[PDB]
């Protein structure tokens, strides 16, 4: 699991 | 070109009173994935407390239904406001700006990776002022992003906490 602050995305 | 490099970090940046719980409210972007999928935005909430000259920030949210909980550390780049989010392989660095805020009631964070800038409204509590909320989108327009690449996240839903079950460690290298 990784999670992209800049898209406040959980993948 | 970064055009974070050119968004003034809010003066003498207190880490001390900018620490505690945030909401986020909204933000502004010309990410694809919001694009797509900006209409399934979770409630998020943001704890921060000061490291040193750094800052240990937590995330909270829902994934699948279930609560998460997300620990990254902003780096201090030796610049009073300005942060780093340090790039993990082929993920790219985020550098992070605290722009305005009065500590008590709003803030105002830029974040950028690759030269695209992000925008982000944070509060500390609802309902979130008007005059906030149209100094954000002024913001957003200042950084060449229309009101269609705004995106307001759930004002409900939001996740106190998380088991050790579901805390994404993205602090050890």
């Amino acid at each position: 699991l990784r999670y992209d602050s800049t898209a406040e995305r959980l993948y | 070109a970064s055009p974070i490099s050119t968004i003034q970090p809010k003066a003498n940046f207190d880490a001390q009173q900018f620490a505690g719980t945030w909401l986020l409210v909204a933000v502004g972007s010309a990410a694809r994935f919001l694009q797509e999928q900006g209409h399934r935005a979770e409630a998020t909430t943001l704890h921060v407390a000061p490291q040193g000259t750094a800052m240990a920030v937590s995330t909270f949210r829902k994934l699948d239904g279930i609560c998460w909980q997300v620990r990254q550390l902003y780096g201090d780049t030796g610049v009073l406001g300005r942060f780093l989010l340090q790039a993990r392989g082929a993920r790219g660095a985020v550098h992070v700006v605290v722009a305005e805020t009065d500590y008590q009631s709003f803030a105002v964070l830029y974040l950028e990776r690759a030269g695209q800038l992000s925008v982000k409204l944070y509060a500390r509590s609802l309902p979130v002022s008007d005059s906030v909320l149209s100094g954000f989108e002024q913001r957003v327009q200042e950084a060449h992003l229309t009101e269609d690449q705004i995106f307001y996240f759930p004002k409900y839903g939001f996740c106190e906490a998380a088991d050790q079950f579901h805390v994404l460690d993205e602090v050890r290298r």
